[PDB]
RNA sequence: GAAAGUUAUAAAUGAAGCGGUCUGGAAAGGCCCGCCAAAGACGGUAACAGCCCGGUAGUUGAAAUGGCUUUCCCUCCAGAGUGGAUCCUGAGUACGGCGGAACACGUGAAAUUCCGUCGGAAUCCGGGAGGACCAUCUCCCAAGGCUAAAUACUCCCUAGUGACCGAUAGUGAACCAGUACCGUGAGGGAAAGGUGAAAAGCACCCCGGAAGGGGAGUGAAACAGUUCCUGAAACCGUGUGCCU
RNA sequence: GCGGAAAAAGCGGAGCCGUAGCGAAAGCGAGUCUGAAUAGGGCGCAUAAGUAACAGGUCGUAGACCCGAAACCAGGUGAUC
RNA sequence: GGUUCGUGGUAGGAGAGCGUUCUAAGGGCGGUGAAGUCAGACCGGAAGGACUGGUGGAGCGCUUAGAAGUGAGAAUGCC
């Protein structure tokens, strides 16, 4: 579960209350399942919205 | 004081510098420096295992209450037979140096003591054609040593170190390497004129 | 390891020439309607740490 | 080496507690009976007052530290007498002589004592009294 | 790829007392004479050995394999000056908002660095930093990559060292120990060293089914007898001087 | 750190403490701060000794004189009861 | 060297010491018997130390300094 173009993926960090109690959470990448052809042939792969922004296959 | 050759014959006299060989010995300082130099020789490679370092021990041997036995926390607690040692030796250095000025006073004072006691013998040359222990032994009889003795020499004289190596009470050192503990360990101090120059040059 | 200075104390005490500690007075924020002008003049000045207190804290501020 | 005598009173025998009642430090080993202070690792932290607000929290913080604080090496007149009469006394000369080893932010001349010799003394700063005193002897103070 | 050198992995050679005498089971010990020493390290040998043995200092040695260092081979190779028309100098990047994190620095006045998300430059007349930020000045040129040494650690190997332990210590483990044993399992996890210099380890006789004894013999010693140096205390007995 | 025997010296003065304090600070300096003050008062000076090393005592950080919970958390092992 | 006043003691402060293992250096003891062990009617103010004899069968004191795993009757302590 990772951007094939970039390597964007889940990363951990803290959620913080007011009162500053910390608890572990993640930040997932905005991955979208899309058809592209990195290899000559097309295929459905995870790609981040950020990677799609600008020029990509679709 | 008097200046005599390997053969043992007199070769005039030599004037030792009174700021090195003349000063009133400070015994208290010499003792402090001797103790420090003895302490600095220690390797201090000793260790025991404390209750954490001993194999096993993990679990509570039996429940806290009800069994009628003394409460115990680990089979490696210190009161247990094969258990951890409570304090005991840990690897450490014993080395320490007194200030430079005290260390210089100590060598000056130990050398002055040897002159006062008349244990210092100043040799013109001291050399050997080839490494020969029989010749070095004969030399010591000509000087009339017959004790432990520190021999101090300047000119490379490789044959002097080798010739004295197998003799038990005898230590041959450069002159740069003269130390309070080495002078204290030996009764007589036989020094070559060339070495005296080198010792005075430093002190 | 080195002893650590007590930073709370290092922000409040100052060491004098003789080696004593000088401090400020407490009651010197707000509630000034409740204190007299004489009180105010006195509280405004510095003070020395007492012998009793000094014995308790001197290691905290060595260095 | 068989007659070593360390200076009398330079070395003392360490006190060993918990080695019997004869020594006076047996059993409780100088700790008395029970309470926090009798326990291994026992005792409250340094300034602790058993919950009474500690002294340092009763009294306010004061002041700030200047990032640009200058601290001058101080040279009082008395040490200038060391130098010969009609001598030029610079910072480089004061450190060569060893009168000031480190020259923090510069060298400032202060009046403490009195001066006898005539000197041309250059320093980064002088106290009003310094300048007067050097000149009163017959010197010329320069500010580098 | 060669060649030469050198180191490692076996080894070789190697001085000087069967010296006299005393005690002893035995001499390396005592006393009295010698001797070698570039060798008086260590160990062994019937008690403590430089000269008895293995050795030690010093001096030699490698068919084979591996390492290292050189040299040769082989392979590879453009680098100064002068202008500034124009062109190039890392983009979803830098940066910003929001949410986190790393920065000694807890969002703070919070620079600097990174992550997610969204927005999103300039591009030499350009860009970044100097702890908000602006201006000036100064120093630098991001968004591509590589790079030895000085540093960390030791399952190992070689040679050594210790005011480290000496069998309840030191490794859990000096001994067929991660064994025995416990646990369904993960896992937990012991105890246990010493005959003598040498087996000379008790032929033979006697009691006894044997065990075990008593002689005899060995040995310096057997009250050193195959778990056998020493052999404390608790505890168990026999005998008896005084008492009951 | 270099040098060296897991030496001893020698070299190494970077740095550290002391030789001046007062003030939040700019600063001034045998004074300084406060203050309109040449006032009074605070802290200093007039009443120089420190520093390096070792040893004793005590404290701090470390398990910190020794033994002892119930518990908590992390990775595993168990439904042959 | 005298004089005067003192010398009960828990927590606790202060001082002087005894003994144990190891190191250095001096100087010794030991197969004509070391250490250990057993016994005793000996010596010192205490911790303690000798001597003599038995056992034991090979190592060990002493002096001065140094360093500590340095002293046990209690922990429902461990073996
Ligand atoms: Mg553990
Ligand atoms: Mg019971
Ligand atoms: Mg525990
Ligand atoms: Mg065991
Ligand atoms: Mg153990
Ligand atoms: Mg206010
Ligand atoms: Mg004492
Ligand atoms: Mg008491
Ligand atoms: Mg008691
Ligand atoms: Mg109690
Ligand atoms: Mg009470
Ligand atoms: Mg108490
Ligand atoms: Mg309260
Ligand atoms: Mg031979
Ligand atoms: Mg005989
Ligand atoms: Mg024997
Ligand atoms: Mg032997
Ligand atoms: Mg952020
Ligand atoms: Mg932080
Ligand atoms: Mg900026
Ligand atoms: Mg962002
Ligand atoms: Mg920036
Ligand atoms: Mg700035
Ligand atoms: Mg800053
Ligand atoms: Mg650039
Ligand atoms: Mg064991
Ligand atoms: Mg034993
Ligand atoms: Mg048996
Ligand atoms: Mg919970
Ligand atoms: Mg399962
Ligand atoms: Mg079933
Ligand atoms: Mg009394
Ligand atoms: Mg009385
Ligand atoms: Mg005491
Ligand atoms: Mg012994
Ligand atoms: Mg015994
Ligand atoms: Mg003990
Ligand atoms: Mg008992």
């Amino acid at each position: 579960k990772e951007c094939v173009i970039t390597g964007r993926k889940s990363r951990s960090g803290n959620k913080r209350s007011h009162a500053m109690n910390s608890s572990k959470r993640t930040w997932k990448a905005n991955l979208q399942k899309v058809r592209i052809l990195v290899n000559g042939k097309p295929k459905k792969v995870w790609v981040s919205a950020r990677a799609l922004k600008s020029g990509k296959v679709e | 004081l008097s200046l005599l050759k390997q053969d043992g014959t007199n070769a005039g006299e030599i004037t030792l510098n009174d700021t090195v060989f003349g000063i009133e010995p400070n015994e208290k300082v010499v003792v402090d420096v001797i103790l420090s130099q003895r302490a600095s020789l220690r390797q201090g490679t000793h260790k025991v295992k404390n209750r954490s370092e001993v194999r096993g021990g993990g679990r509570k041997p039996w429940r806290q209450k009800g069994t009628g036995r003394a409460r115990q926390g680990s089979i490696r607690s210190p009161q247990w037979r094969g258990g951890g040692v409570v304090f005991g030796p840990t690897p450490r250095s014993y080395a320490y140096k007194l200030p430079k000025k005290v260390r210089r006073l100590a060598i000056k004072s130990i050398l002055s003591s040897k002159v006062n006691e008349e244990k210092l013998v100043v040799l013109e040359g001291l050399t050997f054609d080839a490494p020969k222990t029989k010749e070095f032994a004969a030399f010591l009889k000509n000087i009339s040593v017959d004790t432990k003795a520190l021999i101090v020499v300047a000119g490379e004289s490789e044959n002097v170190e080798l010739s004295a190596r197998n003799l038990q009470g005898i230590t041959v050192i450069p002159a740069e390497s003269i130390s309070v503990l080495e002078v204290a360990k030996h009764d007589k101090l036989i020094i070559t004129k060339a070495a005296v120059e080198k010792v005075e040059e430093v002190l | 390891p080195k002893m650590k200075t007590h930073r709370g104390s290092a922000k409040r005490f100052k060491r004098t020439g003789s080696g004593k500690l000088k401090r400020r007075h407490g009651f010197t924020s707000h509630m000034f309607a409740n204190k007299s002008q004489k009180q105010k003049r006195k509280l405004r000045k510095s003070a020395m740490v007492s012998a009793g207190d000094f014995k308790r804290i001197r290691q905290m501020v060595a260095k | 080496l068989h007659e070593l005598k360390p200076s009398e009173g330079s070395r003392k025998e360490r006190n060993r507690v918990g080695r019997g009642t004869g020594s006076g430090n047996g059993k409780t080993s100088g700790r008395g009976h029970k309470g926090q202070k009798a326990r291994s690792g026992g005792g409250v932290r340094l300034g602790f007052e058993g919950g009474q607000l500690p002294l340092f929290r009763r009294i306010p913080k004061r002041g700030f530290t200047n990032i640009n604080r200058k601290e001058f090496a101080i040279v009082n007149l008395d040490v200038l007498n060391r130098f010969e009469d009609g001598t030029e006394v610079t910072p480089e000369l004061l450190v060569e002589t060893g009168i000031i080893r480190n020259e923090k932010s510069g060298i400032k001349i202060l009046s403490n004592g009195n001066i006898e010799k005539k000197l041309t003394v250059k320093a980064n700063k002088f106290s009003a009294a310094a300048k007067e005193a050097i000149e009163a002897a017959g010197g010329k103070t320069e500010v580098i």
